[PDB]
């Protein structure tokens, strides 16, 4: 996902190559940047 | 028999930035759950866009003060991510780890004077190839914007990316006497009883600001 | 939870008794096959080494856990550092066979030799204790020999364990057994 | 020609815990049948759950005796798998080979006095951050249970896993003066002619007790 | 099955990699632990 | 780029018994036809079953002679493939190259006396754990067979495999004073004018005789 | 067929790995052993 560029599947199982994430029950900054006001606050002439 | 193979010279050394992974040694570990922790960011430029940070002016302050004298230049500096004026911004902190960039840089201006203090300002972009303007009249011929104070204390202006090549360098070469990318010129057209009042300015990345080619140069 | 303590039927109270909530547990690390499936070092003899899991030091992870089983089964892997060629011989072989090369012999190849060996005892299963201290001589995985063996490591494969036995931690002199834990 | 390959530096050394198998040398051996031998166990925690083992108290005994004096503390020890009180249990024997754990630890209490001896006990869990309670009245405010003697001689209580982090250490650091996980406090509320009678206590793993990260530290 | 994590089939036959089991004609402790009593022996108030 | 690979330590040395083949160097050779040559054998035990060979008795002879004296023991030896009595058989020749065996061993007895010589014999198997029987009466309580002479000169008896373990060793350890697998006891119940007549005995592998775990121990 | 345990096809052609047999126009001992008499030659009582 980061700086990896092999087209073949890793020889070892995922369970060994990395730690495994568990669940309970750019996210925030991406939403913040996307919500930015990008116009003019007033009336526009020509 | 067995599969014949050619162990090739010139391949196989460790490369600090190679695209492959190491062999594992300790398997089956499950991590504590961490889904939906607040404040996550996945790209440094999203925060550079969303969080403008302060410029630095003479005296180590993030503002420029209105003056009363024939000189109407409030600030004039090299459009460079290596400029002293930008040295304390998040944008400059990020830029030092890349060699090239392109795109828009936004400047934000916030008036801080009392309600009975009024002023009119002008921001201009002077391209390289000619000395920057010393007066608002001369700068009028450049790409520019003028605005005054009122209910809304803030004004934002996009400094355009204009260059011969598609990318510009983030660093400034020592053999580079005149700034390669031009100057941003902040003027004061006039003011009404705004002596000593501060206009604070911030900078953030624009919609198409882009950094490329990571580099570790110390710093 | 009250019950008849003389009984021996297992009783497992939970935090629900006082309003708590029992969580999820993942026990892969205490799985028998998994935990024993790793190399453990043993101090070797110069030349003839009978492969015997009881040589594992009793305080080591593999040694301690193996001893908590009275009967066990497993295939084996060995990693050996040796000079000259390494010869292995199966359970029941005359010692003299250790010098004949037609028996599995690995020619020297730096830095060491790793080999997968099958269970080879005449018994359906082996034991860590035998009431007959001392174990029957037939409890082994054959023997190896080389001009000089410098390092010998054992690794249990497909392990099976029967009838648990005591597993003791260190007895502290103080209220708690304190150790310097890795820290920056 | 033949397949070109890159023998990579940093890979291939023997790792005592690697996930691969050795090459074989002696094939086709069939083992004596051993299906359905009694007493098999496949996970160490199943026996830790099913077979509670004895705690150790002052004097090298698995019990505490009822007393007749204003002091009603029967036992008070650090909730730690490295505690002297737990040092002879199977649970502690297993825990020494892992660095972390979470989940419930069950304590079992079995009254051994004669039929004409009666008593009422209290078990409490005092969390870290404050000194453990010295009296039943003070301990009442902690998570606790009280029970008396009768036809059923045994009572089982779950010590809850409560901590800031999702896992706790099995070992106790030398720079750790006050126990990190709290204290278990066993009190005697009162008794009726039970002087000198023994209450034996055992410990077993609860339904969600978990050990992770194997480690060989000697011991 | 234990501490093995390769996603590719072993190059050698099973008959060589390991000994082969034969049949005649966590089992016990898992059943024992699963059968554990986990409630209250008496009547419960509130 | 090219395929990265990890040349692993501990693998690749020549193993005298490995399951792989060498690379070829001289191709396309066709052999003279040899289909259906007589006398082929594909498993050593088929010939061990089909071709019984002679036992050896005191004096280097394959027979035992009937005697006239209170002692009715014709022969008594250790049930061992390493026994002197079996040392010239094909079975023992094969067994020396394996460490373990199980299954039946058949003994064959052929009467060689003249038509007017009659006798009655008894073969018994005495298990380990008690001294072997010295008389036919004592041996009667063991697994045994009795037979007499007549038109058919040969009698075959299966020595059973009886042991604690599923396999027994083919070799006999030097620290092994009393035979581990018992004794075969050949008795003479009585005879009618058979003085000096020979009973030759052979041994062959039974239907379930099995040898496993090849070994080269010299010999 | 003998003491060989690789699950992958040999990299080299059979014509190179081994000599090739030709035809013209445990066999014997297996048949001999299988034909063995295995009963009783006489009458059996109880």
């Amino acid at each position: 996902s980061g700086n990896t560029g092999s087209i073949i599947n890793n020889y070892y199982m995922q369970q060994y190559q990395n730690s495994m994430d568990t669940q309970l029950g750019d996210d925030w900054f991406s939403k913040l940047a996307s919500s930015a006001f990008s116009g003019l606050f007033g009336a526009l002439l020509a | 028999g067995i599969f014949p193979v050619a162990c090739s010279d010139g391949y196989g050394g460790l490369v600090t930035t190679d695209p492959k992974t190491a062999d594992p040694a300790y398997g089956k570990v499950f991590n504590p759950p961490r889904n939906m922790l607040p404040g996550r960011f996945t790209n440094f430029l999203d925060v550079a866009e969303a969080c403008p940070t302060f410029l630095r002016f003479e005296g180590d302050v993030p503002y420029v003060t209105t003056k009363t004298d024939s000189d109407r230049i409030l600030a004039q500096f090299d459009l460079s991510l290596a400029a002293k004026h930008m040295s304390n911004t998040f944008l400059a902190g990020l830029a030092q780890y890349y060699t090239q960039y392109s795109g828009t840089i936004n400047l934000h201006f916030m008036f801080t004077g009392p309600t009975d203090a009024k002023a009119r300002y002008m921001i201009a972009y002077a391209p390289p190839g000619m000395e920057p303007p010393k007066t608002p009249e001369a700068a009028a011929h450049c790409i520019h914007a003028e605005w005054d104070t009122g209910l809304n204390s803030k004004f934002t202006f996009s400094i355009p990316y204009l260059s011969a090549a598609d990318y510009a360098y983030t660093a400034s070469d020592t053999a580079e006497t005149t700034n390669v990318q031009g100057w941003v010129c902040l003027f004061q057209i006039t003011h009404g009883k705004a002596d000593g009042d501060a206009l604070v300015v911030l900078a953030s990345a624009g919609k198409d600001f882009e950094l490329r080619l990571p580099v570790d140069a110390r710093t | 939870t009250t019950s008849a303590g003389e009984s021996a039927d297992p009783v497992t109270a939970t935090v629900e008794n006082y309003g708590g909530e029992t969580q999820v547990q993942r026990r892969q690390h205490t799985d028998v096959s998994f935990i024993l499936d790793r190399f453990v070092k043993v101090t070797p003899k110069d030349q003839i080494n009978v492969l015997d899991l009881m040589q594992t030091p009793a305080h080591t992870l593999v040694g301690a856990l193996l001893r908590t089983a009275t009967y066990y089964f497993a295939d084996l892997e060995v990693a050996v550092k040796h000079e000259g060629n390494l010869t292995w011989v199966p359970n029941g072989a005359p010692e003299t066979a250790l010098d004949n090369t037609t028996n599995p012999t690995a020619y020297h190849k730096a830095p060491l030799t790793r080999l997968a060996l099958p269970y080879t005892a005449p018994h359906r299963v082996l034991a860590t204790a035998y009431n007959g201290r001392t174990l029957p001589t037939s409890f082994n995985y054959g023997a190896i020999k080389a001009t000089r063996v410098t390092e010998l490591l054992y690794r249990m494969k497909r392990a099976e364990t029967y009838c648990p036995r005591p597993l003791l931690a260190i007895h502290p002199s103080e209220a708690r057994h304190k150790q310097k834990i890795v820290a920056p």
